C-alpha cells in the first residue's frame, strides 16, 4: 500500500513507529553510571534445558574500555557491532589515540535512517534496524553510558533501562538510584531488580554482568566470581 | 528509468492471458495466404484502404528481408515495421560474420527469439503480429510461421488474420503437392476471394513470389493479368 | 463491448480484445484545442492551410503560430496539445540535421516520416510513459517525384495522401473532399489554395476575414518552403 | 483511477495532475506585466503576513540574466529552481556563442524543460507560471508568458494569478502601444491596488521592476522616489 | 483517501499533503526563540524534560565561526543537514579564503531541501531551523520550512505552543534595535518562559543560549553558565 | 598554401592556392581550399587536410541547426567562436590554421584568424599558411585604408603570384571569392593571366 | 511503480510459492515424455502434439534436441522457453570443454542449468521458466543416466519417469513392470510401447503421433540415433501381436 | 622475431579431387630441441584440416577457440561447414585482436561436401585470406618450400604422385632448416579415404 518512508496525519513514519513496537518483545537489559565505573546485566531467557547458554552473547566489547549491551533483533545488531568496531579501528590507525564513546554513539547513530528503495545505493538498506543499544566506557572525562534508537536518536544517561519491562524496572531504578553509589551498590541493586522483574530465577548461568572502571579493561563476570556474588547476596 | 517488473504472469489455471490478449489482437487483422508449390512460394494479402483520398503506394505489406527472402504480416502494423528492421539487422550480421547469405530457419530463430524476449523482460507488452515468412536456399522452398508468444511451425499452406478457419479448411481440399508456382498462384487468390465483402482489384490485394532468382512482389500490370482469370 | 480486465484503462497492455485503450485517448486528446487543419496537393505544388483563432486581444499574434520549418524545403502543421507539437518539431529537425550530416544529401518527406512514426510507436509500448497527444503533416517536393503530402498519428501510423484533412471537423472535412478528387485531378494547378479555402470554410460557415488563416507553399518552380503574406491570403479570399 | 499520475489519459483525454498544478497557481496572489514601446514593467502584489518578516523577504521579482526580469506566481521553492535553470540556460549560450540569449530562444528552452515533467510517473509537473522581460536594440522590448503544461506565448500585458479576471479586464482599457514607462509604472500601480482585495488580505506590499532604454537594456528595480509617487497616485486615483 | 500517501500527488485543491504532513511533524517539538539587535542576534531554546535521569539534549550547534543554528524535529535530518552546512562553509573558505554570506548559505540550503519534493519514493526533511549569524550586513534571524521556502525575520518562534512567543514578540518588538545584549537576552527569556504551562518557571539547566555579534564569535553557554542570565526575571 | 584576405566596405575578398602536397611530390594540383559554412560565410583551410575537413563538416552541421532553430541569418562572429572553442579543446590532437569571412545584416564584412593554439582575433587583413611569410612586407608596404572590390580583388591576386612564385609548396592557379550583401562570386586566374611580376636578368 | 506490480518473488500466508506452483500445473497439461534406463543404453519416448496434415517434418525432431556428442533432452511446457534453456545447456557443455578439454558430466551439466532456473524464483521481478526437462547421457564415471528437472529447480536420478499429461497413471503402472538390473533395450522399448499405448487417450498408436530416441555406446563412440517410422511400426505390430495372443 | 621463436613448417598442394597437408614434428625453444611429438595439424571436419605454424602457445589457443565456435555453429544450424565457410570465420577471430594479435599463421585444406571440389587457403597473423590453385606454405623455410613447389608441381596429379612430390618437396625444405626437422607427416584427404603417414628425416 505504502512505501517505507511515508509520514503519517501526525508526521511518524509508519515504519520507524514499528521498528519501536518491535523492542517491547525483548530481554530486559539494564546500565548503571557510576564514579568509579561502568556495569552492564541483562536476562538470558533460556529456551530448553538443552540448549548450551555459553552460546548467549548479548554483552559485546567494541574495544579495550568500550562495551556493548543489545536487545531485539540480535540478527539485526551485528552489523552495528561490526561497524563500530572498524570505525574505532579507524581512529586509532589514523590519530595515534583513543576513541570516544560520544563520537561512537554518535557515529553509529548516523546509520539508522539511512534507508529507502529508489536511488538510494548499490546495495541499501530496505527496513530500520530493530535493535536499541546500550553503550559504556570511560575516556578523558569518565564514565559513561549512552542510549540509541531505531530512529537515531541518541542521549546520555546514567541508569537505563531497555527492554520488554522497562516501564517497570525504571520505576525501581528511579527510587534506587543515587549520585552517591558506589559499583558495588549498583551492581547489588542491578541485581535485585532483575530478580524483581524476570520469570525465572536468578541464579549463575542464565544472567550476564560486565563491567569498566578508569583502573582495569573491560572484563567479564566469570561463573565463579559471579556465582559467588549471587550467593553473597 | 523504467519499470522491471514483469507485466505477463501465470494464472491459477498455468495461462498467459496477456499472450492470449495478444493473440485475439492478431484474430482480428486482415487475412493474409501462404501456398508452398513445388519450385517456388507464393504470399497474398487484402491491402484495402479506408477511403479513395489515401494514395496506395506509399505503403507496402510485403517486403523483402535479404535478396531471397520477404515475410507478409497479420496484426498491428507498426509493430510489424520493428520486427522487419530488426530482422534485416540480424541478416546483415550473419552476412558479416559468415560471408554466407543466411538460412531462412535460422533468421525464424532469431526473429522467434526476440519476440521471446518480449514475453518476460519488465515494463514492456508482446507484440500483437504474427509473421508469415518465405525463402529459398539450397535448391528448396521454405514456408513459416511465427505467433506472438515466440514459437514457430512449419507449413505446406496456411491463413492467418480474418476468417482463418474456413480459410485453412477451404486450403485444405484443393492443395497437391505436385502443383506449379503459376497454378498456386489461382489457388491464393480464389482463397483470398472467399472472404472480401467486394470487388477485386489491382489496389485491393498485395502479392509476392519467391523462386530459384530472388524475392520480388508483383506489379499491378501482372496482378491485373493474374486476376483476368 | 469490449471488456476489461485488471489494469486495461490505465497502461498499454491488451485488453481482453486486443485494443490499447490508453491509444485511443490520445485520439481524443488530438481534438482538445479545437482547430482543423487541411493539406492539398497539386501537379506543381503542396499548399497548408491553418486556422488561427486567438482568444481574445492582448496577445502578440504574431507569435501563434501553427505552421513550422524543417528544413529549407520542408515545412509542418500540428493539431493537438501544443507543448507536445513544440517537441515534436524540435525531434523533426534534429533528425532531418543528422540525415544531411550523415550521407551529404538532403532527407526525404517519407523517409522523415518514418522517423518520426517509429519514435511514437515506443511510446505505445513501454509503460513509465505516455502517447504524445498531437497529429502531424508534412509537405515537400521530391526531386524524383514531385509533390508530396504525408501525416503521422499518436499510434504510429504514417500513410501517403492525395488530400489530407486533421482536427476537430476531420470526418465531413474528409467528406467534402472526397467528392472532388472525381475529375480534373481536384484542381491541378496553382490555384489550389482555393480548393483549400472552400473546403475549410464549407463545414465552418466562417468566410476569413483576411487574417484568420495562415498559408504555406512549396513549388517546383522555387523549391523552398514560404509563408504567404496577409496581402496575398487578401487576394484569394478577394476573388473566392 | 485516472487522477493520480500523469501517464494517464481520461477517458475524454486529459491530464488531470496537470490541471491540479494549475489550480494550485489559479489560488495565488497577483502580478501583473505591461509592454511599452520604450521598455517593459513588471509589477507584483507582495503579500505581507504577519509583522514579524523583514519587508524584503519573499522576493518574485529575479535578474536571470543581465537583460532579462522574471515575475513568478506559485510555488516559491519550485520557482527558485525555475530560476537557476534559467540562469544556466543563458550562461552555457554565451560561453558557447559569445553574445547574448534572445528572450525568444530563452523562453523556448526553458518551456521544454517544464513540459519534460508533464510526462512520466516518477515526476509531478511543477506549480508555478512566471513571465520573461527584456529589451534589446534590435527587437526591442518583448514579454513571454510560460504555464506549469509548458506553453509560451507573446503578449501586451499578461496578468497571472488568483485575480486574472478582474486584472485583465482592466489592462485592456490601457492603449499601452503609444505610452511610455515613465507614464505606465503609474498605470501599473493604480490596476494593482484596483484588484487588491483589502478585506481577506488586510495589508500587502508593492514592488516594481523595469528594462528599457532609459536603464541601457539593464534589469534594474524602479528606485524608491519614483516609487512613493506611483502609489501617491494611485491612491488619489482610487478615491 | 488516495491522495495522501505519495509526494508526487496533487489533491483535487492543488495541496500536497505529505509535505503537510512533514510540517505537523515539526510542530511537535519544544519552542525555540530568535531575534536580533543592532549588533547582536540571539538563540535561546528550551531543552525538553525527556525523564527523571537523562542529560537533556543538544538543541544548539556550530556552524561555523559566524553561524549557529538551533533545530525542532527529527534529530537525525537535523544533524544530516548540519553536515552539509559544514562542509558548505569549509568549502568556501578554502576556495576564497574569506567567509560565507548566510543569504547565499540559507540559498543552498533551500535548493537542495526542495529536490526530495518532486520525485518518486522519496519524502521531505522533517525538521525546521533558525538561523543566526553576522557578517559585513550584520545580523541576521533567517527561519526554514520542511517545504523549502525560507524567510528573513526580525523575531521568530517556531514549536510547539509557540503562538503565545510571537504574539508577545511583535508586541515588544518595537525596542529590539536598541536595546543592548543584556536586554536582548532577557526579552528572549521572558518570550521563551511564554510558552511553559503554569507549573513551571526557567531553572538553571532546560535552557541554552547562544550568541553571535560585531567582535565575537558564537559560543554557547553551558548549564551553568546562564546564570548571569536568570538574576533577574522576577 | 598560401591564403588570404582582405576587408572592403560592404563585404570581404577571399584568396588561395591549388596544390596539395606529400613531402615533394604533388598529389592534387586542383584543390579547392575555401569552403562554404553557410550561405554568406566562408573560411580557408592549411594545416592537415583531414582535421581542416573534419572540422569545416561539424561546424557546418552546428550551425546550421542554430540558424534555424534562432530564425535567422547567422553571424560571423558565432562562426568564428564556434571554430575557436573546437580548435581549443582538440588542440594537441589537431592541426589547422582557419581563416573566417562573411557578411551579416548587422556589422557586414568581417574578417577573423584562429591560428593553431585556438586563439582568435579580429583583423583586418590576414594571410596564413606556409608560404605566406614571403609577403609580409609586401602587405605592409602596399595596404592602404579604404579601398574598393576591384582594388580589393588585384591587391589579394598580385600577393597571392607574389607567394606562389617563391614557396616551392605552393603553385597552380588563384581562386578568389567577393562576398556582399547580393551573393557569392567565384573566379580562376589560371595559366597566362597570373600577374607576372619583373625577374631580374643578366 | 508500486500500483502495477505483481510480486512474482514473494511467500504465501502458508510458506507457498504462488507462480511456481501455477507454472507446475501449466505443465501439467502438455505432451507426454517417457524415459526409460536399461543395461546397455538409455531411451527417450516423447508424443507427437501438433498432428496437422499441412505440416511439414523438415527437422530430424520435434522435442530431441542433441545437446552434446554424449547427451540429448526433451522437454514438456512452454517452446518458447524451451529453446532459451536449450541454447544455455549448449553454451555450458561448450564452455567446460573450453576449460579442462574433456567432456562434460551429466550431473554438471543438470546442476549448472537448475541453478539459472533457481535463479528466477529469489529475485529479478520476472516470472519462472514453465519447463520440465529429462536428460540422458553417458559419462566416464558412472555411465547411462536420466535425470529430471521442474521449474523451481530441483532435479533428481531415476531409473524410469515420466512427465506431462497422464504422468501420473504412466509412473504408476511403470512400478509395476520394471524390474532392477535384468532389463535389456528390447524389453525397454516393448515396455516403452506398451505404457504409451494406453497413457494416451486415443484408440490405438499412429507410428506418427510418436517420436523416439536411443543412445549406446559402440567401439569407444556414442550414437544417439531417432528411430525410424518402419521400425516404430514393427514395434506396433509386436505389441499388438503378443497382447492378442495372450487374450 | 617472436614468429621463429618455436619454428615450424606447414604446407598444402592440390591434385585431382584431392588435397594434401604436411607439416613437421619438432619443439623447441630458441636454441634447443624439447620433444619431437607436437602437433600441429588438427580434424576441423570430416575432410577438413587446418594447420598452424608460429608460436606454440598461440597455436593451442587458436585451436581451442576455434573448435569451440565449429561445434557451436553445428549444432545450430544442423550440418557441417564448407571449407570457404571455416575460412571467414577464421579470419573473423583473427581481426577482432587486430590490436595485438595471435602470432600464427594458418592454412586450410578440405573437400567440398557435395561437389567433393577440392580448398586450399592461407591467411597471414591479422586475416588477410587469400586462396591460390596450385599449393601453400607457411613457416620458417617458406623460401625453401616455394623454391620445391614452384618446380615439381603439375596439374591434375593422382593420389600416389601428389603424395611423392609433397614429401620429396619437405624433405628438402627442412633440410636446410636449422630449427625444423624430427620427422614429417602427411595426411592425404580423398574423397572416401583420409592416409596417414609418417616420414624418415634427419635428427640433427
Amino acid at each position: 500500500d505504502r512505501g517505507v518512508n511515508t509520514f503519517s496525519p501526525e508526521g511518524r513514519l509508519f515504519q520507524v513507529e514499528y521498528a519501536i513496537e518491535g523492542h517491547k518483545l525483548g530481554s530486559t537489559a539494564i546500565g548503571i553510571q557510576t564514579s568509579e565505573g561502568v556495569c552492564l546485566a541483562v536476562e538470558k531467557r533460556i529456551t530448553s534445558p538443552l540448549m548450551e547458554p555459553s552460546s548467549i552473547e548479548k554483552i559485546v566489547e567494541i574495544d579495550a574500555h568500550i562495551g556493548c549491551a543489545m536487545s531485539g533483533l540480535i540478527a539485526d545488531a551485528k552489523t552495528l557491532i561490526d561497524k563500530a568496531r572498524v570505525e574505532t579501528q579507524n581512529h586509532w590507525f589514523t590519530y595515534n589515540e583513543t576513541m570516544t564513546v560520544e563520537s561512537v554513539t554518535q557515529a553509529v547513530s548516523n546509520l539508522a535512517l539511512q534507508f529507502g528503495e529508489e536511488d538510494a545505493d548499490p546495495g541499501a538498506m530496505s527496513r530500520p534496524f530493530g535493535v536499541a543499544l546500550l553503550f559504556g566506557g570511560v575516556d578523558e572525562k569518565g564514565p559513561q553510558l549512552f542510549h540509541m534508537d531505531p530512529s537515531g536518536t541518541f542521549v546520555q544517561c546514567d541508569a537505563r533501562a531497555i527492554g520488554s519491562a522497562s516501564e517497570g524496572a525504571q520505576s525501581s531504578l528511579q527510587e534506587v538510584y543515587h549520585k552517591s553509589t558506589t559499583l558495588k551498590e549498583a551492581i547489588k541493586s542491578s541485581l535485585i531488580i532483575l530478580k524483581q522483574v524476570m520469570e525465572e530465577k536468578l541464579n549463575a548461568t542464565n544472567i550476564e554482568l560486565a563491567t569498566v572502571q578508569p583502573g582495569q579493561n573491560f572484563h567479564m563476570f566469570t561463573k565463579e566470581e559471579l556465582e559467588e556474588v549471587i550467593k553473597d547476596i | 528509468r523504467g519499470y522491471s517488473f514483469s507485466l505477463t504472469t501465470f494464472s491459477p489455471s498455468g495461462k498467459l492471458v496477456q499472450i492470449e490478449y495478444a493473440l485475439a489482437a492478431v484474430a482480428g487483422g486482415a487475412p493474409s495466404v501462404g501456398i508452398k508449390a513445388a519450385n517456388g512460394v507464393v504470399l497474398a494479402t487484402e491491402k484495402k484502404q479506408k477511403s479513395i483520398l489515401y494514395d496506395e503506394r506509399s505503403v507496402h505489406k510485403v517486403e523483402p528481408i535479404t535478396k531471397h527472402i520477404g515475410l507478409v504480416y497479420s496484426g498491428m502494423g507498426p509493430d510489424y515495421r520493428v520486427l522487419v528492421h530488426r530482422a534485416r539487422k540480424l541478416a546483415q550480421q550473419y552476412y558479416l560474420v559468415y560471408q554466407e547469405p543466411i538460412p531462412t530457419a535460422q533468421l525464424v530463430q532469431r526473429v522467434a527469439s526476440v519476440m521471446q524476449e518480449y514475453t518476460q523482460s519488465g515494463g514492456v507488452r508482446p507484440f500483437g503480429v504474427s509473421l508469415l515468412i518465405c525463402g529459398w536456399n539450397e535448391g528448396r522452398p521454405y514456408l513459416f510461421q511465427s505467433d506472438p508468444s515466440g514459437a514457430y511451425f512449419a507449413w505446406k499452406a496456411t491463413a492467418m488474420g480474418k476468417n482463418y478457419v474456413n480459410g485453412k479448411t477451404f486450403l485444405e481440399k484443393r492443395y497437391n503437392e505436385d502443383l506449379e508456382l503459376e497454378d498456386a498462384i489461382h489457388t491464393a487468390i480464389l482463397t483470398l476471394k472467399e472472404s472480401f465483402e467486394g470487388q477485386m482489384t489491382e489496389d485491393n490485394i498485395e502479392v509476392g513470389i519467391c523462386n530459384e532468382a530472388g524475392f520480388r512482389r508483383l506489379t499491378p500490370t501482372e496482378v491485373r493479368d493474374y486476376l483476368a482469370a | 463491448r469490449g471488456s476489461s480486465a485488471g489494469f486495461d484503462r490505465h497502461i498499454t497492455i491488451f485488453s481482453p480484445e486486443g485494443r490499447l485503450y490508453q491509444v485511443e485517448y490520445a485520439f481524443k486528446a488530438i481534438n482538445q484545442g479545437g482547430l482543423t487543419s487541411v493539406a492539398v496537393r497539386g501537379k506543381d505544388c503542396a499548399v497548408i492551410v491553418t486556422q488561427k483563432k486567438v482568444p481574445d486581444k492582448l496577445l502578440d499574434s504574431s507569435t501563434v503560430t501553427h505552421l513550422f520549418k524543417i528544413t529549407e524545403n520542408i515545412g509542418c502543421v500540428m493539431t493537438g496539445m501544443t507543448a507536445d507539437s513544440r517537441s515534436q518539431v524540435q525531434r523533426a529537425r534534429y533528425e532531418a540535421a543528422n540525415w544531411k550530416y550523415k550521407y551529404g544529401y538532403e532527407i526525404p518527406v517519407d523517409m522523415l516520416c518514418k522517423r518520426i512514426a517509429d519514435i511514437s510507436q515506443v511510446y505505445t509500448q513501454n509503460a513509465e510513459m505516455r502517447p504524445l497527444g498531437c497529429c502531424m503533416i508534412l509537405i515537400g517536393i521530391d526531386e524524383e517525384q514531385g509533390p508530396q503530402v504525408y501525416k503521422c498519428d499518436p499510434a504510429g501510423y504514417y500513410c501517403g495522401f492525395k488530400a489530407t484533412a486533421a482536427g476537430v471537423k476531420q470526418t465531413e472535412s474528409t467528406s467534402f473532399l472526397e467528392k472532388k478528387v472525381k475529375k480534373k485531378f481536384d484542381w491541378t494547378f496553382e490555384q489550389t489554395v482555393e480548393t483549400a479555402i472552400t473546403c475549410l470554410s464549407t463545414v465552418l460557415s466562417i468566410d476569413f476575414k483576411p487574417s484568420e488563416i495562415e498559408v504555406g507553399v512549396v513549388t517546383v518552380e522555387n523549391p523552398k518552403f514560404r509563408i504567404l503574406t496577409e496581402a496575398e491570403i487578401d487576394a484569394h479570399l478577394v476573388a473566392l | 483511477g485516472y487522477d493520480l499520475s500523469a501517464s494517464t489519459f481520461s477517458p475524454d483525454g486529459r491530464v488531470f495532475q496537470v490541471e491540479y498544478a494549475m489550480k494550485a497557481v489559479e489560488n495565488s496572489s497577483t502580478a501583473i506585466g505591461i509592454r511599452c514601446k520604450d521598455g517593459v514593467v513588471f509589477g507584483v502584489e507582495k503579500l505581507v503576513l504577519s509583522k514579524l518578516y523583514e519587508e524584503g523577504s519573499n522576493k518574485r521579482l529575479f535578474n536571470v540574466d543581465r537583460h532579462v526580469g522574471m515575475a513568478v506566481a506559485g510555488l516559491l521553492a519550485d520557482a527558485r529552481s525555475l530560476a537557476d535553470i534559467a540562469r544556466e540556460e543563458a550562461s552555457n549560450f554565451r560561453s558557447n556563442f559569445g553574445y547574448n540569449i534572445p528572450l525568444k530562444h530563452l523562453a523556448d528552452r526553458v518551456a521544454m524543460y517544464v513540459h519534460a515533467y508533464t510526462l512520466y510517473s516518477a515526476v509531478r509537473p511543477f506549480g508555478c507560471s512566471f513571465m520573461l522581460g527584456s529589451y534589446s536594440v534590435n527587437d526591442g522590448a518583448q514579454l513571454y508568458m510560460i504555464d506549469p503544461s509548458g506553453v509560451s506565448y507573446g503578449y501586451w500585458g499578461c496578468a497571472i494569478g488568483k485575480a486574472r479576471q478582474a486584472a485583465k479586464t482592466e489592462i485592456e482599457k490601457l492603449q499601452m502601444k503609444e505610452m511610455t514607462c515613465r507614464d505606465v509604472v503609474k498605470e501599473v500601480a493604480k490596476i494593482i491596488y484596483i484588484v487588491h482585495d483589502e478585506v481577506k488580505d488586510k495589508a500587502f506590499e508593492l514592488e516594481l521592476s523595469w528594462v528599457g532604454e532609459l536603464t541601457k537594456g539593464r534589469h534594474e528595480i524602479v528606485p524608491k522616489d519614483v516609487r512613493e509617487e506611483a502609489e501617491k497616485y494611485a491612491k488619489e486615483s482610487l478615491k | 483517501n488516495q491522495y495522501d500517501n505519495d509526494v508526487t500527488v496533487w489533491s483535487p485543491q492543488g495541496r500536497i499533503h505529505q509535505i503537510e504532513y512533514a510540517m505537523e511533524a515539526v510542530k511537535q517539538g519544544s519552542a525555540t526563540v530568535g531575534l536580533k539587535s543592532k549588533t547582536h542576534a540571539v538563540l535561546v531554546a528550551l531543552k525538553r524534560a525527556q525523564s527523571e535521569l537523562a542529560a537533556h539534549q543538544k538543541k544548539i550547534l556550530h556552524v561555523d565561526n559566524h553561524i549557529g543554528i538551533s533545530i525542532a524535529g527529527l534529530t537525525a535530518d537535523a544533524r544530516l543537514l548540519c553536515n552539509f552546512m559544514r562542509q558548505e562553509c569549509l568549502d568556501s573558505r578554502f576556495v576564497f579564503d574569506r567567509p560565507l554570506p548566510v543569504s547565499r548559505l540559507v540559498s543552498l540550503i533551500g535548493s537542495k531541501t526542495q529536490i526530495p519534493t518532486q520525485r518518486y519514493g522519496r519524502r521531505p526533511y522533517g525538521v525546521g531551523l533558525l538561523i543566526a549569524g553576522y557578517d559585513d550586513m550584520g545580523p541576521h534571524v533567517f527561519q526554514t520550512c520542511p517545504s523549502a521556502n525560507y524567510f528573513d525575520c526580525r523575531a521568530m518562534s517556531i514549536g510547539a505552543r509557540s503562538q503565545s512567543a510571537r504574539t508577545y514578540l511583535e508586541r515588544h518588538m518595537s525596542e529590539f534595535m536598541q536595546c543592548n545584549l543584556d536586554e536582548l537576552v532577557k526579552h528572549g527569556l521572558r518570550a521563551l518562559r511564554e510558552t511553559l504551562p503554569a507549573e513551571q518557571d526557567l531553572t538553571t539547566k532546560n535552557v541554552s543560549i547562544g550568541i553571535v555579534g560585531k567582535d565575537l564569535e558564537f559560543t554557547i553557554y553551558d548549564d551553568d553558565d546562564v546564570s548571569p542570565f536568570l538574576d533577574g526575571l522576577e | 598554401t598560401t591564403i588570404m584576405a582582405v576587408q572592403f566596405d560592404g563585404g570581404v575578398v577571399l584568396g588561395a592556392d591549388s596544390r596539395t602536397t606529400t613531402g615533394s611530390y604533388i598529389a592534387n594540383r586542383v584543390t579547392d581550399k575555401l569552403t562554404p559554412i553557410h550561405d554568406h560565410i566562408f573560411c580557408c583551410r592549411s594545416g592537415s587536410a583531414a582535421d581542416t575537413q573534419a572540422v569545416a563538416d561539424a561546424v557546418t552541421y552546428q550551425l546550421g541547426f542554430h540558424s534555424i532553430e534562432l530564425n535567422e541569418p547567422p553571424l560571423v562572429h558565432t562562426a568564428a567562436s564556434l571554430f575557436k572553442e573546437m580548435c581549443y579543446r582538440y588542440r594537441e590532437d589537431l592541426m589547422a590554421g582557419i581563416i573566417i569571412a562573411g557578411w551579416d545584416p548587422q556589422e557586414g564584412g568581417q574578417v577573423y584568424s584562429v591560428p593553431m593554439g585556438g586563439m582568435m582575433v579580429r583583423q583586418s587583413f590576414a594571410i596564413g599558411g606556409s608560404g605566406s611569410s614571403y609577403i609580409y612586407g609586401y602587405v605592409d608596404a602596399t595596404y592602404r585604408e579604404g579601398m574598393t572590390k576591384d582594388e580589393c580583388l588585384q591587391f589579394t591576386a598580385n600577393a597571392l603570384a607574389l607567394a606562389m612564385e617563391r614557396d616551392g609548396s605552393s603553385g597552380g592557379v588563384i581562386r578568389l571569392a567577393a562576398i556582399q550583401q547580393s551573393g557569392v562570386e567565384r573566379q580562376v586566374l589560371l595559366g597566362d593571366q597570373i600577374p607576372k611580376v619583373t625577374i631580374s636578368t643578366l | 511503480s508500486r500500483r502495477y506490480d505483481s510480486r512474482t518473488t514473494i511467500f504465501s500466508p502458508e510458506g507457498r510459492l504462488y507462480q511456481v506452483e501455477y507454472a507446475m500445473e501449466a505443465i501439467g497439461h502438455a505432451g507426454t515424455c517417457l524415459g526409460i534406463l536399461a543395461n546397455d543404453g538409455v531411451l527417450l519416448a516423447a508424443e507427437r502434439r501438433n498432428i496437422h496434415k499441412l505440416l511439414d517434418e523438415v527437422f530430424f525432431s520435434e522435442k530431441i534436441y542433441k545437446l552434446n556428442e554424449d547427451m540429448a533432452c526433451s522437454v514438456a511446457g512452454i517452446t518458447s522457453d524451451a529453446n532459451v534453456l536449450t541454447n544455455e545447456l549448449r553454451l555450458i557443455a561448450q564452455r567446460y570443454l573450453l576449460q579442462y578439454q574433456e567432456p562434460i558430466p551429466c550431473e554438471q551439466l543438470v546442476t549448472a542449468l537448475c541453478d539459472i532456473k533457481q535463479a528466477y524464483t529469489q529475485f529479478g521481478g520476472k516470472r519462472p521458466f514453465g519447463v520440465s526437462l529429462l536428460y540422458i547421457g553417458w559419462d566416464k564415471h558412472y555411465g547411462f543416466q536420466l535425470y529430471q528437472s521442474d521449474p523451481s529447480g530441483n532435479y533428481g536420478g531415476w531409473k524410469a519417469t515420466c512427465i506431462g499429461n497422464n504422468s501420473a497413471a504412466a509412473v504408476s503402472m511403470l512400478k509395476q513392470d520394471y524390474k532392477e538390473g535384468e532389463m535389456t533395450l528390447k524389453s525397454a522399448l516393448a515396455l516403452a510401447v506398451k505404457v504409451l499405448n494406453k497413457t494416451m487417450d486415443v484408440s490405438k498408436l499412429s507410428a506418427e503421433k510418436v517420436e523416439i530416441a536411443t543412445l549406446t555406446r559402440e567401439n569407444g563412440k556414442t550414437v544417439i540415433r531417432v528411430l525410424k517410422q518402419k521400425e516404430v511400426e514393427q514395434l506396433i505390430k509386436k505389441h499388438e501381436e503378443e497382447e492378442a495372443k495372450a487374450e | 622475431s617472436v614468429m621463429s621463436y618455436n619454428g615450424g613448417a606447414v604446407m598444402a598442394m592440390k591434385g585431382k579431387n584431392c588435397v594434401a597437408i604436411a607439416a613437421d614434428r619438432r619443439f623447441g625453444i630458441q636454441a634447443q630441441m624439447v620433444t619431437t611429438d607436437f602437433q600441429k595439424i588438427f580434424p576441423m571436419g570430416d575432410r577438413l584440416y587446418i594447420g598452424l605454424a608460429g608460436l606454440a602457445t598461440d597455436v593451442q589457443t587458436v585451436a581451442q577457440r576455434l573448435k569451440f565456435r565449429l561445434n557451436l555453429y553445428e549444432l545450430k544450424e544442423g550440418r557441417q561447414i564448407k571449407p570457404y565457410t571455416l575460412m571467414s570465420m577464421v579470419a573473423n577471430l583473427l581481426y577482432e585482436k587486430r590490436f595485438g594479435p595471435y602470432y600464427t599463421e594458418p592454412v586450410i585444406a578440405g573437400l567440398d561436401p557435395k561437389t567433393f571440389k577440392p580448398f586450399i587457403c592461407s591467411l597471414d597473423l591479422i586475416g588477410c585470406p587469400m586462396v591460390t590453385d596450385d599449393f601453400v606454405v607457411s613457416g620458417t623455410c617458406s623460401e625453401q618450400m616455394y623454391g620445391m613447389c614452384e618446380s615439381l608441381w603439375e596439374p591434375n596429379m593422382d593420389p600416389e604422385h601428389l603424395f611423392e612430390t609433397i614429401s620429396q618437396a619437405m624433405l628438402n625444405a627442412v633440410d636446410r632448416d636449422a630449427v625444423s626437422g624430427m620427422g614429417v607427416i602427411v595426411h592425404i584427404i580423398e574423397k572416401d579415404k583420409i592416409t596417414t603417414r609418417t616420414l624418415k628425416a634427419r635428427m640433427d
